[PDB]
């Protein structure tokens, strides 16, 4: 999980 | 004929319409923006999904801010008279009101303004759908137990 | 009064913006499975596009993202976080992807  | 109702968009034009997918994965090193790993999974899923809905899908990868604006301008100037609708999907970095080209930002209003009723006559009265996968800021939602 | 009002429509009418996240918020992507929102959107379109009006499909997407996803991170700042998408509709009619 990563934010963008 | 009998009694008529006009509650739904006419979706039986000869074509459903275009589905433009802009998939920005790799960004110019000078921007300081990270690679968006997993976005190719999204673009492929969207391509297949809208293909099954009978949209004319166009996938574009790693567009600069200038290329995004030129693409949108050109698409808005096509003749959409035989098309029921228009779909644009944006997959990129973002902030509130902003989507990133590979070399810098584009205001979302600049993109959507090309399709305003007074600027794209062949889409007047037709649904114009913008699907935006991008951050809108830096807040995090901690949730609550249910 | 102006019965000729119906001769014009607003230039901003008939747009729908399906945002992955609420105003002000990060949007979550998974490097293996794709973004939470697009995963959920494609799943609901495949299941319901021959059955439901578009706003009701997007409401199912809202529920799927809100209930089935929670972040996992080694960084406490980014761990155990949630997301709700945001439907912004200027549409003037119901939208079905199928026709009779």
């Amino acid at each position: 999980d990563e934010v963008d | 004929s009998g009694i008529s109702l006009d509650n739904s968009y006419k979706m039986d034009y000869p074509e459903m319409g275009l589905c433009i997918i802009i998939n920005n994965k790799n960004f110019h090193k000078s921007t300081g923006m990270t690679s968006r790993s997993g976005t190719d999974v999204d673009a492929a899923n969207l391509r297949e999904t809208f293909r099954n809905l009978k949209y004319e899908v166009r996938n574009k990868n790693d567009l600069t801010r200038e290329e995004i604006v030129e693409l949108m301008r050109d698409v808005s100037k096509e003749d959409h008279s035989k098309r029921s609708s228009f779909v644009c999907v944006l997959l990129s970095h973002g902030e509130e009101g902003i989507i990133f080209g590979t070399n810098g930002p584009v205001d979302l209003k600049k993109i959507t303004n090309f399709f305003r009723g007074d600027r794209c006559r062949s889409l007047v009265g037709k649904p114009k759908l913008f699907i935006i996968q991008a951050c809108r800021g830096t807040e995090l939602d901690c949730g609550i137990e249910t | 009064d102006d019965d000729m009002a119906c001769h014009k429509i607003p230039v901003e009418a008939d747009f729908l913006y399906a945002y992955s996240t609420a105003p002000g918020y990060y949007s979550w992507r998974n490097s293996k499975d794709g973004s939470w929102f697009i995963q959920s959107l494609c799943a609901m379109l495949k299941q319901y596009a021959d059955k439901l009006e578009f706003m009701h499909i997007l409401t199912r997407v809202n529920r799927k993202v809100a209930t089935e996803f929670e972040s996992f991170s080694f960084d406490a700042t980014f761990h155990a976080k949630k997301q709700i998408p945001c439907i912004v509709s200027m549409l003037t009619k119901e939208l079905y992807f199928y026709h009779h």
